[PDB]
RNA sequence: GCUACUACCGAUUGGAUGGUUUAGUGAGGCCCUCGGAUCGGCCCCGCCGGGGUGCCCUGGCGGAGCGCUGAG
RNA sequence: CAGCCGCGGUAAUUCCAGCUCCAAUAGCGUAUAUUAAAGUUGCUGCAGUUAAAAAGCUCGUAGUUGGAUCUUGGGAGCGGCCGUCCCCUGCUCGGCGCCGGCCCGAAGCGUUUACUUUGAAAAAAUUAGAGUGUUCAAAGCAGGCCGCCUGGAUACCGCAGCUAGGAAUAAUGGAAUAGGACCGCGGUUCUAUUUUGUUGGUUUU
RNA sequence: UACCUGGUUGAUCCUGCCAGUAGCAUAUGCUUGUCUCAAAGAUUAAGCCAUGCAUGUCUAAGUACGCACGGCCGGUACAGUGAAACUGCGAAUGGCUCAUUAAAUCAGUUAUGGUUCCUUUGGUCGCUCGUACUUGGAUAACUGUGGUAAUUCUAGAGCUAAUACAUGCCGACGGGCGCUGACCCCCUUCGCGGGGGGGAUGCGUGCAUUUAUCAGUGGUGACUCUAGAUAACCUCGGGCCGAUCGCACGCCCGGCGGCGACGACCCAUUCGAACGUCUGCCCUAUCAACUUUCGAUGGUAGUCGCCGUGCCUACCAUGGUGACCACGGGUGACGGGGAAUCAGGGUUCGAUUCCGGAGAGGGAGCCUGAGAAACGGCUACCACAUCCAAGGAAGGCAGCAGGCGCGCAAAUUACCCACUCCCGACCCGGGGAGGUAGUGACGAAAAAUAACAAUACAGGA
RNA sequence: UCAGUACGAGAGGAACCGCAGGUUCAGACAUUUGGUGUAUGUGCUUGGCUGAGGAGCCAAUGGGGCGAAGCUACCAUCUG
RNA sequence: ACUAUGACUCUCUUAAGGUAGCCAAAUGCCUCGUCAUCUAAUUAGUGACGCGCAUGAAUGGAUGAACGAGAUUCCCACUG
RNA sequence: CAAUGUAGGUAAGGGAAGUCGGCAAGCCGGAUCCGUAACUUCGGGAUAAGGAUUGGCUCUAAGGGCUGGC
């Protein structure tokens, strides 16, 4: 879809500014410096947790992690954890075996079919070349006659 | 128009479904799969328009997500999918196993069976196709892909499959003599004998068959299906034999049945 | 867009044709490609059903072959000399197919020299000072000496051929379609075909 | 001779509607070659930890060539 | 008023009323397109001396139509002189097998159309149509016995294309400066290939 | 039931026409009590539309650090719900209409040995010889400042995921198979030779891809088919060889493990799609010759394109159609399946509920997608329309109702997913498709508005 | 603007001071735009002539582009 | 047999009494005749009408392509 | 090197409104290749109308003579 924006050039043909203070400088004023604000997320999938706290590959996450409260009225005070992501869990591991057996199935089975292939194929050529040796005694009965 | 037509209208059904004039507007569109739109049956259909347990689709839905019903040896909850001729629907809870069968008219007949016998079935091949390491592969009406098998199963032949496996025990040739359903056209359903094969470049071929009673009948190979040796059978039948009795055999049979009601 | 089609144009009697309806997505032709002897710039395409095709622009090598000799190496493209569509495709200098390129002598040089010990091109005069190529072609074993003397029986080739070699530029003709695959891959020239070619040429000089 | 009606010619290079097209101009997409706002990445040195054996690897604080180099 | 013929100028069977009487009956009237009636567009099926009608005469390429002439009969058995069933191609591999030969089966080849008969093939819906007590019917494809029993058929479906039978009627070729058939004889040139115990090559037969 | 009658005359017989007669639609008039079916703004204006709705969707199983709800046993994540938002899939179907369009569409008939295919189904899915006990970095939803007269308009600051996007190994894999081959051995010979073997080191060493040469497992009526041998080739705008997910939890002095979900490249498959073959269409001569360098008919080589072809480009050749009606003009013509009428022959109609085509003001152009030259997706110009603070904003009922206008001429802004089917990630959602009622003398079927007895009378066996 | 007011049933509908501009006329000037342009200033160019190149000339202002200064226009501007 | 007109008839005057054709023209006073077109607007110009003060038939009438240093009217492009 | 003249030139915007009247000056102009109506004594009308191209430099090809298919 086209539509109509106003240009990057700066005048005084304008009617805002949003401005980022970078640095803190001489005087100290009351509405921002004062009132601290955390950053609301830290990394969410493990491996950026990983990356972040740099902890092996083998090591447990559970334990270091900070988990906020929550409370209020009615309710008990709780704490809410995130999913851990790229968790090597037994069940991971499970599937890991998994696929690896599942992978010895597949080449068991082009191994026996071809071997199984190979001998009624061969057998069929020897039954074929005694049939055929049959039909040379005929051949020679045959010119005979 | 702009691409593939995803309903279909109650009329256009074909009409040897035997599907009615005036309850409503639209019929159960087949899903792609192993068997054709127009030679095919809707599960559905077969439940509640043929075997009649189910009244609407809330309750074949929920019979249907119980999951007792294993097509071709593998279970299958797409309602609308086709099983075709030769199909064995297996349900385990009845401990019935049902084969789809034709009768004398084009269309199927309730043919049960008892599971031993049921518990396998038959496959046309249709095309040998060599493999990426010379291994040869096959390709029946049923999109069954079977690779290894014997050089010897050839063009126009059948297969004795196991429903567990998946894999071709036994198979029987194309040779004169041999029964023959015919699967499609006028006669289909018919049964008889492989008389005589005549053969046609370009134009497919024809293949002259004799019934029981003498009562000779062409027939073109898409509409055929090999079913045995000789004209002795391996499989059950329908009470019938594909015959095709006439009209006026079937108004003294008929109107003796209403004689013998009473 | 370039449609392809025969509505477009007329009956074999002469009427005309009145169109029954727009443009459609399938009655679709395309841009040429003509691509150009350059740095590596392939650009790629979706066609009708999520394929791909690399459409070069800019092609400096290919994998050229020696069909005779059954040798093909991949070698930078050096110029095109002529091409029997359009004279403008000479003129400019536009890769496409069927096109006369030049090529390198030395990697063929160099193979029949490992292989026969033979020289290959060296304008009469040049010798080797680092005696590489006659250490490579002498000091044969007594049983590899029956292998390549017989080897020598058939070790002879052609002075057409061998001329060129001495100058060092094989002609060689573009079979795949780059504006498709990406590659301008192709064939060299040989024997009475490229006599055939060199007359064309004599007559196109005049 | 008288009353009524109907089509016809009829100055106005007549007027009004569509329809093929010849010729000038011709927005705007699509394609191509450049371009490079802007945003990276690598390396380069100075001030410091952690590991190693005066040398090799890493993280921060400053500068700047932007030495090289990327999406765009 | 009256589609039309006609009615009405002082006893109006034709107008306006009343009195009656007719047709059809929950239906009838009026208008327009259109169809049979139309042997008034005619292939089946019209006219053409005088009712409307034949070029003033002859020539003339396409178009349309065209004489006659070539296979008639034969063998065995059959039914009440008569009719009908049985039969009217020819030219590498095995058994009705029998004592190399004979026949059959199979493969390939057949001077050619129109014409006629078969089958397949044909989208359903529709039409005709079998069945079926919607209380009858219009409809529908359902239903019926007191656990069981059944139906949910079938026909027509131009024209062209294909498939195998028939060969009277209408074409169409063929031997006439015989460069004519069969079956044979010998050259010139080119080779399918078998060959001489084993390594290599050629011509022969 | 294969039917005629009045009428020119002073009267007769003819050719001959006019009027009568019976069906089938459209309208209107008058009348009208019951029950079962039931068409319904095509005919003029492909003229114009206020308003509302007509396509969305989540599993135990792609993503939860909002208590927004929830077990209390925590500090060794997550019991379990979950607005929201990202992700994925679909929205090319259905519906409405018939203006254009005359071998075109359509019908039948065949062909793709000349092709593509999201999905469905079935085959393959440690075949490569050279951190994997699992890697990298954003980004939304959230919080907090705001802007406009005005759009489901949006900006800056803090943050953050994945079956999104990027990078990439050990493994099985322990070796084989071609070539290279220092050198080594045996045999024979006077020895060179001649014969037989080996051999350090190096090169190659999956499927898929591309080109060239050599030979002929399974097919075919016939393949340049299928498959094989060798040389090598392969875009970083990187192709594959699983950096996911849920249910149970076992068995072996932490090691082997189940059943699925989802996602993968290629091959077959299905729905089908798309080019071609054959034959067939109404009026017109007050339309008799037509075509061409702007391709007409052939040829050669290429381009594009998934292939075949003037599809497009270049160079040559000079062809092709025509009284068997071409060519041109008309058509109140979308086509067909069918309907009405009938003795037999025929005649006219067929927008219309099934199929095929085309189209959403006029024309054109395009992104995105397996699939669109999409119109309930965008960009222009033209036609028409709506608001402004003057800078700007937004638009398309040949969807349903309803309305304007044209007319002789045509319905209630109703109820429901309960039936039929369809979509989606789906055991849960949605559906003006559809169904159901209201109006409705286009029409079809059946059927009341009196029957009986006794008394008189008129008549009759 | 005064004023949608006085007046008049209504229909209709003024005037005085101030403010902003215009027509016609007269008198000057030329910053800017335009015109002119043989400063024969500067490229290009047709035909011929100086052996060729270079540099130039003749064709009654050879032709065509752009153009300084200066004159100059309700065709620019100012004041009454 | 509407008025008008007068097909038709007679008469006076002369030897008959303008037939075919044509126009407010280079021929028409009253006259810028009337109507239409051409213009915003037209005493001009073009096409019909005719009572023609005073049209008219080798004192030749009507037409008519080509040609004109002939007379007028309009339109395009173009211009001090 | 002033006005008045005589003969030469050029002008934004407008385009005969000036004027008895487009008087005068100005536009158009040669060639090739297309295309060319009304009417007509069928000879004409006709360069009708109406469009496009045009330079320099560097190349190819086709057309001829003479002696012993060259
Ligand atoms: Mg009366
Ligand atoms: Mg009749
Ligand atoms: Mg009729
Ligand atoms: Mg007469
Ligand atoms: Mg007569
Ligand atoms: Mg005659
Ligand atoms: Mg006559
Ligand atoms: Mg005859
Ligand atoms: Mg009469
Ligand atoms: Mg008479
Ligand atoms: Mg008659
Ligand atoms: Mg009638
Ligand atoms: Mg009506
Ligand atoms: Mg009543
Ligand atoms: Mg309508
Ligand atoms: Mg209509
Ligand atoms: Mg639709
Ligand atoms: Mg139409
Ligand atoms: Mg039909
Ligand atoms: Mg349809
Ligand atoms: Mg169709
Ligand atoms: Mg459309
Ligand atoms: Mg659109
Ligand atoms: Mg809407
Ligand atoms: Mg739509
Ligand atoms: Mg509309
Ligand atoms: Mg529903
Ligand atoms: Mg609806
Ligand atoms: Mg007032
Ligand atoms: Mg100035
Ligand atoms: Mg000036
Ligand atoms: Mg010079
Ligand atoms: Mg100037
Ligand atoms: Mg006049
Ligand atoms: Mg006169
Ligand atoms: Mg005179
Ligand atoms: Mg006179
Ligand atoms: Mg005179
Ligand atoms: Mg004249
Ligand atoms: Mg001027
Ligand atoms: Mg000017
Ligand atoms: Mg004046
Ligand atoms: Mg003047
Ligand atoms: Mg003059
Ligand atoms: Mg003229």
């Amino acid at each position: 879809k086209r539509k109509s924006v106003r240009g990057c050039i700066v005048d005084a043909n304008l009617s805002v500014l949003n401005l980022v203070i970078v640095k803190k400088g001489e005087k100290d004023i009351p509405g921002l410096t004062d009132t601290t604000v955390p950053r609301r997320l830290g990394p969410k999938r493990a491996s950026r947790i990983r990356k972040l706290f740099n902890l092996s590959k083998e090591d447990d996450v559970r334990q270091y992690v900070v988990r906020k409260p929550l409370n209020k009225e009615g309710k008990k005070p709780r704490t809410k954890a995130p999913k851990i992501q790229r968790l090597v869990t037994p069940r991971v591991l499970q599937h890991k075996r998994r696929r690896i057996a599942l992978k010895k199935q597949r080449t068991k089975k082009n191994k026996e079919e071809a071997a199984e292939y190979a001998k009624l194929l061969a057998k069929r050529m020897k039954e074929a070349k005694e049939k055929r040796q049959e039909q040379i005694a005929k051949r020679r009965r045959l010119s005979s006659l | 128009a702009r691409g593939p037509k995803k309903h279909l209208k109650r009329v256009a059904a074909p009409k040897h479904w035997m599907l009615d004039k005036l309850t409503g507007v639209f019929a159960p569109r087949p899903s792609t799969g192993p068997h054709k739109l127009r030679e095919c049956l809707p599960l559905i259909i077969f439940l509640r328009n043929r075997l009649k347990y189910a009244l609407t689709g809330d309750e074949v839905k929920k019979i249907c997500m119980q999951r007792f019903i294993k097509i071709d040896g593998k279970v299958r909850t797409d309602i609308t999918y086709p099983a075709g001729f030769m199909d064995v629907i297996s349900i385990d809870k009845t401990g019935e196993n049902f084969r789809l069968i034709y009768d004398t008219k084009g269309r199927f007949a309730v043919h049960r069976i008892t599971p031993e016998e049921a518990k396998y079935k038959l496959c046309k091949v249709r095309k040998i196709f060599v493999g990426t390491k010379g291994i040869p592969h096959l390709v029946t009406h049923d999109a069954r892909t079977i690779r290894y098998p014997d050089p010897l199963i050839k063009v126009n032949d059948t297969i004795q499959i196991d429903l567990e496996t998946g894999k071709i025990t036994d198979f029987i040739k194309f040779d004169t003599g041999n029964l023959c359903m015919v699967t499609g056209g006028a006669n289909l359903g018919r049964i008889g004998v492989i008389t005589n094969r005549e053969r046609h470049p370009g134009s497919f071929d024809v293949v002259h068959v004799k019934d029981a009673n003498g009562n000779s009948f062409a027939t073109r190979l898409s509409n055929i299906f090999v079913i045995g040796k000789g004209n002795k059978p391996w499989i059950s039948l329908p009470r019938g034999k594909g015959i095709r009795l006439t009209i006026a055999e079937e108004r003294d049979k008929r109107l003796a049945a209403k004689q013998s009601s009473g | 867009g370039i449609s392809r089609d025969n509505w477009h144009k007329r009956r074999k009697t002469g009427g005309k044709r009145k169109p029954y309806h727009k443009k459609r997505k399938y009655e679709l032709g395309r841009p040429a490609a003509n691509t150009k002897i350059g740095p590596r710039r392939i650009h790629t395409v979706r066609v009708r059903g999520g394929n791909k095709k690399y459409r070069a622009l800019r092609l400096d090598v290919g994998n050229f072959s020696w069909g005779s000799e059954c040798c093909t190496r991949k070698t930078r493209i050096i110029d095109v000399v002529y091409n029997a569509s359009n004279n403008e495709l000479v003129r400019t200098k536009t890769l496409v197919k069927n096109c006369i390129v030049l090529i390198d002598s030395t990697p063929y040089r160099q193979w029949y020299e490992s292989h026969y010990a033979l020289p290959l091109g060296r304008k009469k005069g040049a010798k080797l000072t680092p005696e590489e190529e006659e250490i490579l072609n002498k000091k044969r074993s007594k049983k590899i000496q029956k292998k390549y003397d017989e080897r020598k029986k058939n070790a002879k080739i052609s002075s057409l051929l061998e001329e060129q070699f001495q100058q060092g530029k094989l002609l060689a003709c573009i079979a795949s379609r780059p504006g498709q695959c990406g590659r301008a891959d192709g064939y060299v020239l040989e024997g009475k075909e490229l006599e055939f070619y060199l007359r064309k040429i004599k007559a196109r000089k005049g």
